[PDB]
């Protein structure tokens, strides 16, 4: 409820999409990879940016 | 071709105002257009020099709508008569198709300048 | 013995005209091309047989054709006059093609010629006819446009189920190079709209008119009005032309910089969510004379056919 009153009161009239709620304030991400093409793209190393 | 409207139309009668029931008894050439449903005329046309305000009597007589009117336009006319002056209008709403088959059909059929 | 390399000279402008005759002598040629046709006894959409044109294609420094005709075709001397009139009230658009009124003898008598320069092969019209009455067994016109502009090679033909939309999704990559042409003709139309209400003349616009450049031509059917109050009717072209500029996702360019195709993409914040004024600008950057009211929230329509045309 800090993340979600700071993004919430930065709107013009307090309506936001729902599309974007869990995009800025969810606290873990979940990667689905269907093969090591595609992870060496998306998730190489140990931190990546998304 | 994509023709604009070969066969015409026909006539022009009957009056105009510029506030509600000005409307006295006629100031218009009011013309064209008597459809398959019933009389719907297109183009106005006013020897004098302002209106907004015009009234059509049709078919029933107690049904004769006053028409709002749009913001004219000027132009002279070359008939035998010599220098012959209106002020043009067009009922509002009328799309474009219907102007043009006025416009057309006046310029094409009779002279103006 | 003179006539053709005379004709051949005087429909050469002054501009280079480096020309090459297009099969014929001084006779006319014919093609089987598509038109929109509403003349009080026919009328429709369809493909009809041209016969009163000559067309000279046009070479360049290394003797290579081009994509470039000059086609001088022959109607009636009062259609002379009218065109000549309307083309004068009309030929300082950027968007008209440049016209050139000659007369030339065939025979003891003379007759006259009206000369279009550096068109296209195909026009619009037949893109649309093209893309909206596909026929896998014949579809020369459409292989020979998407060859013609880099929208692919001609051994892209060689593979089977191209045209398929499940099977081989990279048909839409393939259309989606035209889109470009598409919004520049577009944007060329408004032009000439623009030009014709200044000027006061009223007629009606067909796709069959404008080239794959955007430029426009035939004055044949239009009229003279007092200047300041023309009015061009528009309602077939765009009807017509819509199904295509999904197709060909032709307003890609919008979501740039400076709707230019070299520059990074706009970046909205994530907390916009109205766009109630950037549809208006739209529509009245490409669709000013489209004289129907469009409500960008249905929610004011007046009725189902209105909730319809505005969605
Ligand atoms: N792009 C292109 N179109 C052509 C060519 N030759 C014929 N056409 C078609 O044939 C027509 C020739 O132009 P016009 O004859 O002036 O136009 P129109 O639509 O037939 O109108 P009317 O002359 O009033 O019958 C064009 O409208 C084109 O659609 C060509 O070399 N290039
Ligand atoms: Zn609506």
């Amino acid at each position: 409820n800090d993340a979600l009153n700071n993004i919430i009161n930065n709107a013009r009239d307090g309506c936001v999409p729902l599309n974007i709620i869990p995009l800025t304030t969810a606290a873990k991400l979940m990667v689905v990879i269907p093969d090591y093409n595609t992870y060496k793209n998306t998730c190489d190393g140990t931190t990546f940016t998304y | 071709n994509n023709e604009l409207s070969p066969v015409a139309l026909r006539q022009m009668s009957c009056a105009a105002g510029t506030t509600q029931t000005a409307c006295t008894d006629d100031n218009a050439l009011a013309y064209y257009n008597t459809t398959k449903g019933g009389r719907f005329v297109l183009a106005l046309l006013s020897d004098l020099q302002d209106l907004k305000w015009a009234r059509f009597p049709k078919s029933d007589g107690t049904g004769t709508i006053y028409t709002e009117l749009e913001p004219p336009c000027r132009f002279v006319t070359d008939t035998p008569k010599g220098p012959k002056v209106k002020y043009l209008y067009f009922i509002k709403g009328l799309n474009n198709l219907n102007r043009g088959m006025v416009l057309g059909s006046l310029a094409a059929t009779v002279r103006l300048q | 013995s003179a006539d053709a390399q005379s004709f051949l000279n005087r429909v050469c402008g002054v501009s280079a005209a480096r020309l090459t005759p297009c099969g014929t002598g001084t006779s006319t040629d014919v093609v089987y091309r598509a038109f929109d046709i509403y003349n009080d006894k026919v009328a429709g959409f369809a493909k009809f047989l041209k016969t009163n044109c000559c067309r000279f294609q046009e070479k360049d420094e290394d003797d290579n054709l081009i994509d470039s005709y000059f086609v001088v075709k022959r109607h009636t001397f009062s259609n002379y006059q009218h065109e000549e009139t309307i083309y004068n009230l009309l030929k300082d658009c950027p968007a008209v093609a440049k016209h050139d009124f000659f007369k030339f003898r065939i025979d003891g008598d003379m007759v006259p010629h009206i000369s279009r320069q550096r068109l296209t092969k195909y026009t619009m019209a037949d893109l649309v006819y093209a893309l909206r009455h596909f026929d896998e067994g014949n579809c020369d016109t459409l292989k020979e446009i998407l060859v013609t502009y880099n929208c692919c090679d001609d051994d892209y033909f060689n593979k089977k189920d191209w045209y398929d939309f499940v099977e081989n999704p990279d048909i839409l990559r393939v259309y989606a190079n035209l889109g470009e042409r598409v919004r520049q003709a577009l944007l060329k139309t408004v032009q000439f709209c623009d030009a014709m209400r200044n000027a006061g003349i009223v007629g009606v616009l067909t796709l069959d008119n404008q080239d794959l450049n955007g430029n426009w031509y035939d004055f044949g059917d239009f009229i003279q009005t007092t200047p300041g109050s023309g009015v061009p009717v528009v309602d077939s072209y765009y009807s017509l032309l819509m199904p295509i500029l999904t197709l060909t996702r032709a307003l890609t360019a919008e979501s740039h910089v400076d709707t230019d195709l070299t520059k990074p993409y706009i970046k909205w914040d994530l907390l916009k969510y109205d766009f109630t004024e950037e549809r208006l600008k739209l529509f009245d950057r490409y669709f000013k004379y489209w004289d129907q009211t469009y409500h960008p929230n249905c929610v004011n329509c007046l009725d189902d056919r209105c909730i319809l045309h505005c969605a």
